[PDB]
């Protein structure tokens, strides 16, 4: 068949499954990735935390966590938490441009998850509020 | 008796031509430079067109061939060119051999 | 308040997660949201806005100038045809 | 004083302007399924002049018109409605891969 | 002048949608409009979630009312449409067949060269 990168939409009957699963069911794995963290929650369709991680969490602490490292340490205590529960296939949102932003999605990829959908919502300001001044440095 | 000039430009071939673009002319390969002929066609300038892959040992000098112009003389004004920059050759499409 | 998994979504093709990731960001950048992104860490000033678009647009029409020129003039970057003259 | 002088007169061969696809056509906020053909369908940005080759009166007009329907309840604002990604390609844009 | 309401009205049954029509027109005609058309989109769901009157829609039926109003009431049927409840949302703009089409000839092109300097 032709693959669409597009997500197949809500309300419409499609024909790819995963597990017997829809695409409106498959558990979601937000990442957040900000410059000094890195965060990762998996949640069930019906919004029900199944798993956290983060760089904090896993150990690493102040300027460690912003390492890539840390971030895919992360993805994999997240990926081994949320297969405790029975999450196989994941959709994976993902905020920030932190460093670790594509790290923790290797991390999930390490700990067993299959990735069938990668989002991108980084909260992005249609001119919104102000950001802080520029560094002087 | 003699012919006025203005009468010779309006009877000239090159006059009916009208616009070059896409028209259909003959001309014959005066030069070649390993595979780049180049092609009088009773205009101004000639123009240089690579040697086909298919019959290209069939190309040579005198060789009359059949070219679709797209422009007489090649110019263009570049930022800040008072005048138009040329590259003092045609633009054409070698369209192969022409048989009498 | 919009649906969700429709904007900036990229579907998985054969588990191949690198190469979704990174046809995603290649849209964000794009469309510019990445640079937006970016710009946007920080508050640029009006005036130095300003500037720096001003500076872009003469930029971009700079460059596209000199590769116009440069297109048309590497038609005659071919063998010398009167060699020895 | 001679016949084979020539004539003042307009260009005879002069080609018509390329006018732009939506040139002569009324744009309309209502019409959702022709404004989502300008913008991105990943995000929803209303795609520049370049993109959509269209003329500066039409891609005003165009830009109005989705700002109207995306305010007014009839377009998303953040993406481009699926209902419509299958729709002619108009737009000078290449994504995938 | 000629105005065009955009109306976006709660999913609702059809007497309700009826009763819904019949109120907002006659407002209209109280302020002094006559109603040229009426006119029905379908119902669909909202582009976006929308919340009005301490309720959340995700869809909702489409309808244009054409009409002739004084400028004056233009205002205040803003106003009404503002206090009702079945109303999701609802927007009055000059009537686009009201704004001819001048006629474009085409594009013409510009020298690249003196954008720079303009
Ligand atoms: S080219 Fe004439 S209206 Fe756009």
């Amino acid at each position: 068949t032709k693959f669409s990168i597009y997500p197949p939409i809500p309300g419409e009957e499609s024909s790819l499954r995963w597990a017997g699963k829809k695409f409106e069911e498959i558990p979601i794995a937000h990442i957040k990735a900000s410059h000094n963290n890195t965060q990762i929650q998996v949640v069930s369709a019906s919004n029900e935390p199944l798993a956290f991680a983060s760089c904090g969490t896993e150990g690493f602490r102040n300027a460690k966590k912003g390492t890539g490292i840390a971030a895919q340490t992360a993805g994999i205590a997240a990926a081994a938490r949320a297969k405790q529960k029975g999450v196989i296939h994941i959709r994976v949102v993902v905020k920030g441009l932190g460093p670790g932003r594509l790290s923790a999605m290797h991390g999930l990829i390490m700990g067993g998850l299959e990735v069938i959908s990668i989002t991108d919502n980084t909260p992005i300001p249609h001119n919104g509020c102000r950001p802080r001044k520029a560094r002087k440095l | 008796n003699v012919e006025s000039f203005a009468s010779m430009l309006r009877h000239s071939p090159l006059t009916q031509m009208g616009p070059a673009k896409d028209k259909l002319v003959i001309g014959r390969i005066f030069h070649i430079v390993e595979n780049d002929l180049y092609i009088d066609f009773g205009g101004k300038f000639h123009c240089v067109c690579r040697r086909p892959e298919v019959d290209g040992e069939k190309y040579q000098k005198g060789t009359r061939v059949r070219l679709r112009l797209l422009d007489l003389e090649l110019t263009s004004r570049f930022l800040g060119a008072t005048t138009d920059t040329t590259v003092l050759e045609a633009n054409a499409v070698l369209l192969g051999i022409q048989e009498s | 308040k919009h649906l969700k998994f429709i904007a900036r979504t990229v579907m998985v093709q054969e588990g191949n997660v690198e190469s979704a990731y990174r046809t995603l960001n290649r849209i964000l950048t794009m469309d510019g949201l990445i640079e937006d992104i970016k710009h946007r860490r920080y508050y640029e000033k009006p005036c130095r806005r300003r500037q720096r678009e001003s500076y872009e647009r003469c930029r971009r029409i700079y460059n596209m100038e000199m590769a116009r020129k440069i297109n048309f003039l590497m038609r005659k970057n071919r063998a010398d045809p009167w060699q020895g003259c | 004083s001679n016949e084979d002088l020539p004539i003042s007169m307009e260009n005879p061969y002069k080609e018509p302007l390329k006018k732009c696809i939506l040139c002569g056509k009324h744009v309309d906020y209502k019409n959702v399924q022709l404004l989502s053909q300008f913008v991105s369908p990943f995000t929803g940005c209303i795609y520049g002049r370049h993109i959509t080759g269209l003329c500066g009166k039409k891609q005003k007009e165009i830009t109005k018109a989705i700002k109207r329907a995306q305010i007014m309840g009839f377009m998303p604002v953040t993406y481009k409605d699926p209902a419509y990604l299958k729709d002619p390609k108009v737009c000078n844009i290449r994504y995938r891969e | 002048p000629r105005y065009e309401l955009a109306l976006i009205l709660k999913a609702m049954q059809r007497p309700e949608t009826a009763a819904t029509l019949k109120r907002t027109i006659e407002a209209l005609m109280d302020r002094g409009a006559i109603v040229r058309d009426l006119e029905n989109l379908g119902e669909r769901a909202l582009p976006y979630r929308i919340s009005a009157h301490s309720q959340q829609h995700n869809r909702g039926g489409y309808f244009l009312v054409d009409f002739y109003a004084p400028t004056a009431a233009v205002e205040s049927m803003v106003e009404h449409l503002s206090r009702d409840i079945d109303v999701i949302r609802g927007n009055i703009v000059k009537h686009p067949l009201t704004q001819e089409l001048k006629e474009c000839e085409g594009i013409v092109p510009v020298p690249l060269a003196e954008k720079l300097y303009s």
